[PDB]
């Protein structure tokens, strides 16, 4: 299935915009783009894995797909947080959760069950992919957010509608052409 | 923002 993840995507607009809310139509739509992102990093951090005879799909796999996927500096932004939050988890001495071991609203182990479903045959999963998916989809979510709640502002408005959105992703080159190919 | 007026809040 096609997910739901507008629990957590609420979460970061919590951080990000502490005193700004969200329509449902802007969440849906947030919803579908995280799915999409999702779908194709997933696909090919696993075609990766295939073609070159891996027996996990890892965060080398990851990272890579993330790098032939985002569009221009939005890649470098992104690999940086999925790093950050492998190297957080890592050191992390934790009973706790796996999310909050790495630093991270959504959902890791969640995640990496979903990333589970285009690993063919014997092909495992990494909780490091899990945790730098996450991390990448997470930030990605976080820029959308932060730039529609700033044209929500710019409008003198209290939460984000779709035009908000729109203005985000047509604002930002990255963003657009990454939307665009999506 | 009328256009926005059936669009209901998201609510935690």
């Amino acid at each position: 299935r096609k997910e739901t993840y507008s629990s957590y995507i609420y979460k970061v607009l919590k951080q990000t915009h502490p005193d700004t809310g969200i329509s449902q139509k802007s969440m849906s739509i947030l919803n579908s783009f995280v799915n999409d992102i999702f779908e194709r990093i997933a696909t090919e951090a696993s075609k990766l894995a295939a073609y070159n005879k891996k027996s996990t799909i890892s965060a080398r796999e990851i990272q890579t797909a993330v790098r032939l996927i985002l569009p221009g500096e939005l890649a470098k932004h992104a690999v940086s947080e999925g790093t950050r939050a492998v190297t957080k988890y890592s050191s992390s001495t934790q009973a706790q959760s796996s999310s909050a071991r790495a630093g991270l609203q959504f959902p890791v182990g969640r995640i990496k069950r979903y990333l589970k479903r285009h690993a063919t045959g014997r092909t495992r999963v990494g909780s490091k992919a899990a945790i730098y998916l996450t991390a990448v989809l997470e930030y990605l979510t976080a820029e959308v957010l932060e730039l529609a709640g700033n044209a929500a502002k710019d409008l003198k408005v209290k939460r984000i509608t779709p035009r908000h959105l729109q203005l985000a992703i047509r604002g930002d080159d990255e963003l657009d052409s990454l939307i665009r190919a999506t | 923002d009328d256009e926005d007026e059936e669009d209901d809040d998201f609510k935690e």
